[PDB]
């Protein structure tokens, strides 16, 4: 009996260890109302969380507590974890030990303060923080190979060979789902359809998930988009109003492969995956090309795998065979790994206990992280 | 001044600028290392009359004809 | 054609026209179409069903005001064509549009359909030699005569902050919010009804804009002025009747700096300025804080510069020099910039010729914009 | 030749240029090509798409930085051509390349293709009378005015140790390691992200280099200073914001002494020096240990001399006299050596003439360099 709780910037995936898929999946947001001095009606919650805030988007200002895999407002994150254990999962945190997930190369204060809350506020019996990328490999039953776990908050590239990780080869890029969502708003505003508010940004994320797809040749796709209106698809908003996004459909996910569009002055998700493999030892490169995994929900874009293969193959040597690993459950790839890890009898020892936390302090986490 | 006097919707008796109040080697002094004073004029004089023999010179990774020592002698 | 180019500012509230030779705009009239309020069947009433600028101001109470441009976007194009036709009337300028070339001043990050249709009208309806669409922010710097400078241009329709350093505008650091002078006029009408004076009519909305422009001061501390008993300064209406404004005077334009009070999800005028600087690169931040320029009519509020300086200082880093350099001609700054730009021989290269638009295509106007 | 020969110290971090005989290099500017990343909209902005040296330093925030040479190997030659062109331009020495001979200063044990291309550019693109390529270490000894000494030259790009006894330099005892000042700045950036301050931008990476030079001390005992709670020393960024560096201050420069931290299997700077002496013949070991000369900018770290003297003493034999001598101008020591060598009449014989290069080709340069 143990709890796996993925603390993703976009969506918080929580559930019991051993189960196939996560029990409760809700958007990680806190909804505070745009209140005036006028008195409010009955059935009023001071701050709404998750699926409740997703229902009452109209009035509530949606504030994401985790920004680029860094917890900015801890009071907000506490209210999400309270919604996770007590309401969503229907379980006491004192009974079950809780596994959390942190992105690699995050600030040290993040892991420090995270565990402090779990030990003091919720009074958990044991707490282990893990790297999202390390878990994602277990999903595919692969010990060897690199992963390109692109989330809503961040995208990170962690090469692991024969159950041994290369820490110095790890590269983090701040370009992620929320930056693409923010980019899609700007180009939709250029077409005509203006989306400004926090509630409207959530509707633009629903537009992104459904329509947007990765093009094989961007320049070739822009030529077809100009000539014919075949790529132009219609989407119905919450309001009866319908919109035809056009070429901006495949223009949004292009930003992943060339950040110049967003204006970050950084390497693309294809180029960073190559650079990470080159930073590793020369011998093991072979297996990393052969076992390139794509994880998170930012790798569920239709035809990212085809475009990824093409771009890596061009950069990589001709003799090498480049196979991209795209399992059907990419969105729940971080959690399903956690469920496999927590269930294993070996992992029982690796848990950090309250007694261990009390004596040493919150600094113990940095030793027993990975 | 007379240009802006002509127009109706102009700022009159307002300050133009709103501004804030105007607010007004450790290794090179180490014990371990011995601090030398570089005098190129002195250095130039010491090497002044020193020459090199560029005849039969080959520093390259050429195997032929045993070992070689570049810059044979002066004068 | 060598004949003098005609600058025209597309201000949502007031459009400012004139020749490039003039130091100031000779002809500037309100941007609204005036039709008779009662649907005219009979003779002896207001004839034509069109009253623009000074003719409208004379017979204002009889007519019904309808603004053609909202939030820096043209809603009714038929109305805008009549307005631009009145610019080339016997009343203002008194010239052929076919002879003189034109310069438009569209707000930043507007819809591309707005720019394309604006060009189509000015090339097809009027037989213009050449047209050039430009950004309102870039012009404001030419007027003042400095290359570096952030331009907080608070218009009637839109308030936007564009950072430009050494003649280089960062397009990602641009910030645009819809809460502008027109919204302040709308919110003042609500507070005037809370004082007990209704301005229900579209004509009666114009005198609320006059009340705002005459008497509305921005308090340095809003909470202290609320507790203090007001003088209740009397304003005289067109009919002759007096109205005591009282606390509505100062707590109306406050909604610029704090738009959450009414319940509008926006950043605020102090916030968009700071955010635009913070979004830009770290090296430039100090110089961009050291060079801020106020543009448009919604900066002329009494004690705007005093409040903004205080609200920017607390958000901005400590011990940083913040100079908010307002010109004396803030309302007419955007046009004067265009008048200088138009006069230069470089402008001859920048604009798009009528024959160029026929051959090149639609993109011609967009690609030459920058 | 009557015209003085120009000394150019082609350093990875800073390229130092000047005329032979001069006591100090008159014109020393940072080695990078700055291109504007933001768009030009206004007229009168900064002219050219290439900014090099002091103009690039002033307008750093506007530009995207790109180092042409990495680890003493010219990666992009087009860029290296533009910086050498800028040395001869009006801003720096302001003379024709055809009239003055050149003295280039490359690092030891660099690729042969680098020396070949370096010559090709300096003879074809610039029609120079004569070029001599020399080692950095050999010059550093002429500056101090000593015939016997080992030269530990820790530069920005590469750190190397060359044992030189009574004029002769032992080519098999040369020790070179890629880990250097620029890897310390790269390793500092990684630890600053762990502390929770991000510097993703190429312009922001130059601020990390500024933080390194100002606030980073090498602790005499590494394991001792790790455990003890450190005083969190605040540093002021260009914008004004304060960062607490904390443990990253002293952990960052330790990379030079322990290359295992970044994860490269190479010798430490302390191991490089002793290995270079131990590789030399038995008789000269005592004289080389007595005569140690530190060079390059990366030796200017606070407590470098103290730590190195501690580390060398443990690896070196018992009861041997270890005197580490520092010239006050460590940074400019390499160039001053070049000026003294260039001023001697013996340098005339050492040169490769244009005709000599044109006849034999690449071989002539490889024959006469060390
Ligand atoms: N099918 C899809 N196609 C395209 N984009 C998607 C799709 N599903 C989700 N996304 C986008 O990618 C993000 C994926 O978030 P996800 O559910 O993987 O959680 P997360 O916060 O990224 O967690 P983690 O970092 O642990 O992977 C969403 O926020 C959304 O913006
Ligand atoms: N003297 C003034 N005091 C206060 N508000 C003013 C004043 N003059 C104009 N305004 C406000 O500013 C608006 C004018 O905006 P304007 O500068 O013409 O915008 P644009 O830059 O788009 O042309 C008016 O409609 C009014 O709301
Ligand atoms: N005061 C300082 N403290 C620490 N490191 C420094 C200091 N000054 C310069 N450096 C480092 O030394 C570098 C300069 O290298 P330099 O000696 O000019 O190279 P080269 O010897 O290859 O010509 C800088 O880029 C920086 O990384």
């Amino acid at each position: 009996a143990a709890l796996v709780v993925d603390n993703g910037s976009g969506m918080c995936k929580a559930g019991f260890a051993g189960d196939d898929a996560p029990r409760a999946v809700f958007p990680s947001i806190v909804g505070r109302p745009r209140h005036q001095g006028v008195m409010v009606g009955m059935g009023q919650k001071d701050s709404y969380v998750g699926d409740e805030a997703q229902s009452k988007r109209g009035i509530l200002t949606l504030k994401y507590p985790i920004e680029h895999g860094i917890v900015t407002n801890w009071d907000d994150m506490e209210k999400i974890w309270h919604h996770t254990f007590y309401n969503e999962l229907r379980v006491a945190p004192e009974e079950h030990p809780v596994l959390l997930t942190e992105a690699p190369l995050n600030p040290k204060a993040n892991r420090e303060k995270m565990t402090q809350i779990m030990f003091e506020t919720f009074n958990t019996p044991a707490m282990y923080v893990a790297i999202q990328a390390v878990l994602s490999l277990y999903a595919s039953g692969r010990t060897t190979g690199i992963v390109m776990d692109s989330g809503d908050g961040v995208t990170h590239t962690v090469p692991i060979y024969e159950g041994y990780a290369l820490p110095h080869a790890i590269l983090r890029l701040d370009l992620a789902g929320r930056d693409l969502t923010d980019y899609l708003m700007k180009i939709l505003t250029e077409r005509g359809y203006s989306f400004t508010t926090t509630a409207e940004r959530e509707i633009v994320r629903d537009i992104k998930e459904k329509l947007c797809y990765v093009a094989l040749d961007f320049e070739q796709e822009m030529a077809t988009a100009a000539s014919s209106s075949s790529l132009e698809k219609s989407y119905e908003l919450p309001d009866g109003q319908v919109i035809t996004i056009g070429n901006e459909r495949f223009r949004c996910p292009e930003a992943l492969f060339q950040p110049s569009f967003l204006g970050m002055e950084s390497c693309g998700i294809h180029e960073t995956t190559f650079n990470s493999i080159m930073k590793c030892d020369v011998d093991i490169r072979k297996d990393l090309y052969a076992n390139t995994v794509l994880s998170g929900g930012t790798t569920m874009y239709p035809g990212i795998a085809d475009r990824m293969q093409k771009e890596i193959t061009a950069l990589a040597p001709s003799t090498m065979k480049i196979k991209i690993i795209a399992p059907p459950e990419r969105k729940y790839s971080v959690w399903i790994g956690g469920s496999i890890l927590a269930s294993l009898s070996t992992f029982q020892q690796m848990w950090i206990s309250k007694q261990e936390y009390d004596e040493s302090g919150p600094s113990i986490v940095h030793r027993k992280c990975f | 001044d007379p240009k802006y006097a002509d127009l109706p919707g102009i700022a009159r008796n307002e300050p133009d600028v709103y501004e804030t109040s105007d607010l007004p080697l450790e290794e090179l002094t180490s014990t371990s290392v011995e601090h030398i004073i570089v005098n190129p004029n002195a250095a130039y004089d010491k090497f002044k009359d020193k020459r090199v023999g560029t005849k039969g010179l080959d520093f390259s990774d050429r195997i032929g004809k045993t070992k070689r020592t570049g810059y044979e002698s002066g004068e | 054609i060598a004949n003098q180019p005609v600058v025209i500012d597309n201000g949502s509230g007031v459009i400012k026209a004139g020749f490039a030779g003039d130091q100031i705009p000779k002809y500037c009239f309100p941007n609204y179409v005036g039709r008779p309020k009662h649907v005219r069947v009979m003779a002896g009433a207001l004839e034509g069903d069109i009253f623009i600028g000074p003719k409208a101001e004379e017979h204002r109470g009889l007519l019904s005001i309808r603004y053609p441009m909202e939030h820096g976007i043209v809603k009714d194009w038929n109305d805008m064509e009549r307005i631009w036709q009145y610019v080339y009337s016997k009343d203002q300028l008194q010239t052929f549009s076919e002879e003189h070339p034109v310069l438009l001043t569209e707000a930043p990050l507007n819809p591309r359909k707005n720019r394309e249709r604006a060009a189509e009208v000015f090339f097809e309806t009027f037989n213009v030699p050449a047209l050039f669409i430009s950004m309102q922010a870039v012009l404001s710097l030419y007027a003042t005569g400095r290359t570096t400078g952030v331009v907080l241009d608070s218009g009637d329709g839109v308030t936007h902050a564009v950072p430009i350093y050494e003649g280089f505008a960062m397009p990602h650091s641009i910030m645009r919010i819809d809460i502008a002078g027109r919204d302040v006029s709308r919110f003042l009408r609500l507070y005037l009804r809370k004082e007990g004076y209704d301005f229900h009519s579209s004509s009666e909305f114009e005198i609320v804009k006059a009340i705002k422009e005459r008497a509305c001061y921005l308090s340095i501390n809003p909470q202290k002025d609320e507790t203090l008993e007001t003088e209740k300064a009397q304003y005289y209406l067109p009919d002759g009747s007096t109205i005591e404004i009282g606390p509505s005077r100062f707590r109306a334009p406050e909604l610029l700096f704090r738009p959450d009070l009414i319940g509008e999800e926006s950043e605020g005028i102090h916030e968009v300025l700071v955010f635009a600087i913070q979004k830009s690169d770290m090296d430039l931040r100090r110089t961009l804080f050291s060079n801020i320029v106020l543009s448009g009519g919604s900066t002329l509020f009494k004690g705007f510069g005093d409040r903004l300086l205080s609200e920017v200082k607390k958000l901005a880093p400590k011990d940083v020099k913040i100079r908010i350099s307002a010109p004396q001609e803030r309302l007419y700054s955007t046009w004067i910039g265009g008048s200088i730009l138009a006069s230069l021989d470089t402008f001859k290269k920048m604009w798009v010729s009528k024959k160029e638009y026929e051959e090149d295509g639609a993109r011609s106007i967009h690609r030459k914009t920058f």
